[PDB]
């Protein structure tokens, strides 16, 4: 007698339970670090934006929580040597025994190299892209370096050089995860 | 700084030099003659299902038959393990949940992540609907664990390398444990609940004092991160599990380790650890997706269990030590026995 | 009267 | 070519069980592994109920015909058999269609092919099926049945292979943004999973033409003569079916496995 | 200097405690464990008519 | 107890050499990374080189290239430093520091500034 009232309330639970695994399956996590949630609507699609602002510098720990995240938005700025310490972090999350399936949407804000790059000396512009290029397509190529060299075709790097329609982009590039993704598993990629 | 520096080092030996002293015979020497425990073999009886995202952490009621259990979807279901029926789902505000407690009473449930709060959730109520009755803000890093005493006071270490003593009723701290140079990960009460122990990424576990709000013993022997630390149900001893793939038991009148469980094979991190009621077996749950069961005394593995496809986060025994739950990646708690 | 099937 | 090729009784009962029991463990497989519960794999498991029946129901045809109302349990069975058939032919079109919607509506997926959605279309499917195999046997003697299942097929094998061709061209838009950085695989998968279909059904739909066409033209009877060794190809696709879909994926291969 | 003075503090506190000898602390582990054997139903199953899971 | 002790600094003429040793304890050395970190006066940690479990897969910043070489020993548990025509802007307190978990590829919170696995460091000074 009371196990048929434990049941009716354990019906109402996983008819709950159905309408939250479409709005999760529906919605795209994201992953922002250089304690806040935002949720966000673009062409009717759902994303859900985590920052790590209020974590302290020590992420070794709380990184492995975004294991099942659609991609992590790395930002960059172009003293101290800032821009080899975002390539160290970069090569970390990519090689993470939890994070080696996530992909990476870089962004390259803010717009000498020759002092703390010696590679740069000899370096040329590609030819599918000025001193400006020359210096932005060098840093793009670096992180590159490091996604192409342990990849093994399970997660990409998409680089953008940002300075309104970053919006967009995330969008686009969070498209072509999924489909690559799907293309894998089908074994037409 | 430099004499200090020295005077600190001058008492690190002396330390050392009792530790050495205490020490005689090795905890294997004693153990050698007891008859092993045998092949241990246990079964999944029970498969919870209804998590969408994978379980971060699991505790069982003091009824040892009513388990909560947190995701990182952002729900804290509380299951019937006897009869599989979910008896609460409880939507969080945030959905990246690293720890949940189950009040002794049965009344309240504790949960909390990287949004830095403790938010205690009342199941009782006149209205029988679960609402937070208390969120606590004052830790700058995320919460990892989580235990209450009583219904008004629950302690909580975070990120931010400090744990907390609460008062849930006016939702202040009441004490603050200050010692550990890395995030603090796991935490474990005595039965008389008046000591915990915590383990760090400082590769240190420390035993505080809930009364007078200070550290009393400082535990060293693992090489990497504690993630999982347990006290034995003697209250005289406790068991960490390390990044550097070993579980250790110190001895706190011993003020030092007694035995390590590890073997060759075995080169992944533990992430759980609990006892047995009689703490004769060691349970340690590993992120090669499978349990070991350690013989405490013996140190030799006694059994497996290998249900779960992924990462094994969480491992709790009842206080009647019927059963043993594990969470997993996976997304699914099982019940062993 | 087919063996197997139907239409053969 | 006034007789017809004989194809042993055993020849028939052999492949309908080799297929029966490669098509169970398909099913086990998803039944059993709560990860494999996407939209996905319930066109797959569609696909694995509609090929057991066409092994069996042809199998369970060959031991009438050796023992032996007649007329009765015959349009029964034949009735279960185009059932089979169309139900199979859709279930294929059914993965072709929810894969290209996972990779063309990418973001959109999981608000498009809800779990009750995929219910409703594969119950759909089904009784579409079923309503269509009874009747076509009831009006067997009627030439437009011909016509229309003629027409279902090459409609259907256009789609699937239209649908497969777009997905290829957009896996080989990705192939060169990747190859930019600091193709055959795409072509082999393509080739086997349209070639198989091809090979397997066209021969069945090839006699059916000729069977309206030319009844009495002398090339087309001797076409017409090998209609048992149309049916084995027809029960070669529902073996060759479970290793080129479900067996493809590591969770369903790493389940099956285990069992 | 901060830092550094509140780790001496620590240090010269927890130095001077009380150590019984690992022979004891053993000892009293291995009586435990012993003591309370029967009552652990994970080490010894119960029968499956007194187990509340499957029967 | 985990214990890296730095040793070799001191005061070197500009386009002089210094050789760092790192003694290494309470842990197994040969189932674990090494890197060097320095923090130079009014600066943040910045990574310097580090050095595979083997003694394999070696890498550095653009500063030290061609002028520093990282070397390990497993049989003593020493990390090497051998620091060759210094100019006064490599003047830092020079710290010897382990990936936190053995095995592993990556390498994480090595400069994060309260990092556990962290030497003392050694001081450096290259002036006139
Ligand atoms: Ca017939």
């Amino acid at each position: 007698n009371e196990e048929k009232a434990q049941r009716e309330a354990n019906k109402k639970i996983e008819k709950q339970l159905q309408k939250d695994k479409q709005v999760y399956r529906a919605t795209h996590r994201l992953l922002l670090l250089g304690i806040f949630e935002t949720k966000f609507q673009v062409d009717k699609v759902n994303f859900h934006m985590f920052d790590v602002g209020g974590q302290r510098d020590e992420r070794r720990k709380w990184i492995q929580c975004f294991n099942d995240v659609t991609a992590i938005i790395f930002v960059v700025a172009s003293q101290t040597n800032r821009l080899q310490e975002a390539l160290n972090l970069f090569k970390s999350i990519w090689n993470n025994r939890w994070l080696r399936t996530i992909s990476v949407i870089l962004f390259l804000n803010k717009q000498k190299i020759e002092d703390y790059f010696p590679e740069f000396a000899r370096y040329t512009t590609p030819e599918d892209a000025p001193r400006v290029t020359r210096a932005k397509y060098f840093i793009r190529d670096e992180f590159l370096r490091i996604s192409t060299a342990s990849g093994d075709g399970r997660h990409y790097c998409y680089p953008h050089f940002t300075c309104t329609e970053n919006i967009r982009r995330v969008f686009n590039d969070c498209r072509d995860i999924i489909q690559r993704m799907h293309l894998r598993q089908y074994e037409l990629l | 700084l430099d004499q200090l520096r020295q005077e600190a080092e001058q008492l690190k030996n002396q330390i050392r030099d009792a530790r050495k002293a205490c020490a005689d015979a090795t905890l294997s020497q004693i153990t050698n003659n007891i008859d092993p425990v045998g092949r241990i073999q246990m079964r999944t009886r029970r498969t919870l299902r209804g998590h969408l995202a994978k379980i971060y952490a699991m505790h069982w009621g003091t009824d040892s038959r009513l388990l909560v259990s947190a995701s990182q979807d952002g729900k804290l279901i509380i299951w019937d393990s006897y009869t599989t029926n979910k008896v609460h789902a409880i939507p969080l505000r945030s959905s990246w949940v690293m720890t949940c407690a189950y009040a002794p009473s049965g009344n309240y449930v504790a949960c909390g992540g990287l949004d830095n709060i403790c938010s205690i959730y009342n199941l009782k109520t006149r209205e029988g609907n679960v609402r937070v009755s208390r969120e606590l803000a004052g830790h700058t890093g995320y919460l990892s664990c989580c235990r209450f005493l009583d219904d008004n006071q629950i302690v909580t270490s975070s990120g931010d390398t400090t744990c907390a003593l609460w008062d849930i009723e006016t939702g202040q701290q009441t004490t603050t444990f200050t010692g550990h140079t890395g995030d603090v990960m796991s935490l474990s009460l005595a039965p008389d609940t008046r000591l915990f122990v915590s383990g760090a990424c400082d590769a240190s576990a420390k035993l505080w004092d809930v009364r007078e709000g200070m550290c009393r013993q400082t535990f060293t022997g693992h090489e990497s991160d504690i993630n999982a630390i347990c006290f034995f149900p003697n209250g005289n001893a406790f068991a960490t599990g390390s990044d550097d793939a070993t579980c250790r038991l110190f001895d706190l009148r011993a003020d030092q380790e007694l035995m390590t469980y590890s073997h060759d094979n075995i080169i992944c991190g533990i992430t759980s650890v609990s006892f047995s009621k009689s703490g004769r077996l060691l349970l340690a749950g590993y992120d090669d997706f499978n349990c070991n069961v350690w013989d405490a005394l013996k140190a030799d593995r006694a059994g497996v269990l290998a249900g779960h496809d992924n990462r094994v986060s969480c491992l709790g025994v009842t206080d009647d030590g019927m059963a043993v739950a594990t969470g997993s990646w996976d997304s699914f708690l099982k019940i062993w026995n | 009267r087919c063996x197997h099937x139907r239409w053969c | 070519c006034y007789e017809q090729l004989f194809v042993s009784p055993e020849v028939f009962v052999t492949l309908g069980v080799i297929s029966l029991l490669e098509n169970i463990l398909v099913i086990v497989a998803i039944a059993k592994n709560k990860n494999l519960h996407s939209p996905m794999y319930f066109f797959i498991c569609s696909l694995a109920v509609a090929d057991m029946l066409v092994s069996v129901s042809n199998g369970s045809e060959t031991i009438v015909i050796t023992l032996l109302f007649t007329v009765n349990i015959d349009n029964v069975i034949d009735s279960v058999i185009c059932s089979s058939l169309l139900a199979s032919i859709c279930s294929l079109l059914s993965i072709a269609v929810d894969r290209y919607f996972t990779i063309f509506y990418a973001l959109q997926y999981h608000n498009i092919m809800t779990v009750k959605r995929v219910g409703i279309i594969i119950s759909c499917i089904w009784a579409a099926c079923t309503v269509s195999g009874i009747l076509f046997i009831i009006y067997s003697d009627s030439s437009a049945v011909i016509i229309c299942l003629i027409t279902m097929f090459f409609t259907m094998l256009a789609l699937m292979a239209s649908l497969y061709v777009h997905m290829f061209l957009m896996a080989r838009l990705h192939i060169k943004r990747i190859a930019v950085l600091p193709n055959m695989k795409g072509a082999i998968t393509l080739t086997i999973l349209i070639g198989v279909f091809v090979v397997c059904w066209a021969p069945f739909f090839l006699h059916l033409i000729f069977y309206i066409s030319c009844p009495q033209n002398p090339y087309c009877v001797c076409f017409m003569s090998h209609f048992n060794l149309y049916l084995i190809l027809i029960m070669c696709n529902s073996i060759i079916d479970p290793l080129i879909y479900a067996l493809r994926s590591q969770e369903l291969r790493k389940t099956f496995k285990e069992i | 200097i901060a830092q550094a003075r509140k780790l001496v503090e620590q240090l010269k506190m927890e130095a001077n405690i009380d150590r019984i000898k690992v022979s004891k602390a053993a000892a009293d582990l291995m009586a435990y464990c012993e003591a309370h054997a029967k009552e652990d139903p994970l080490l010894t199953p119960v029968p499956a008519s007194e187990n509340p899971f499957r029967e | 107890q985990v214990q890296l002790q730095e040793s070799g600094g001191g005061l070197v003429q500009p386009g002089g050499s210094l050789r760092l040793s790192c003694a290494a304890s309470g842990f197994t050395f040969s189932n674990y990374k090494m890197n060097w970190v320095r923090q130079a006066p009014g600066k943040g940690l910045e990574w310097v080189s580090d050095i595979s479990q083997s003694g394999a897969s070696i890498s550095y910043t653009g500063s030290v290239k061609g002028r520093f070489t990282i070397s390990r020993d497993n049989a003593k548990n020493t990390l090497y430093l051998q620091m060759n025509s210094l100019k006064p802007e490599d003047t830092a307190v020079y710290y010897c520091a382990r990936c936190p978990a053995p095995f592993t590829r990556d390498c994480f919170d090595v400069t994060s500034t309260t990092y556990a696995y962290r030497g003392q460091g050694t001081q450096v000074t290259v002036s006139s």
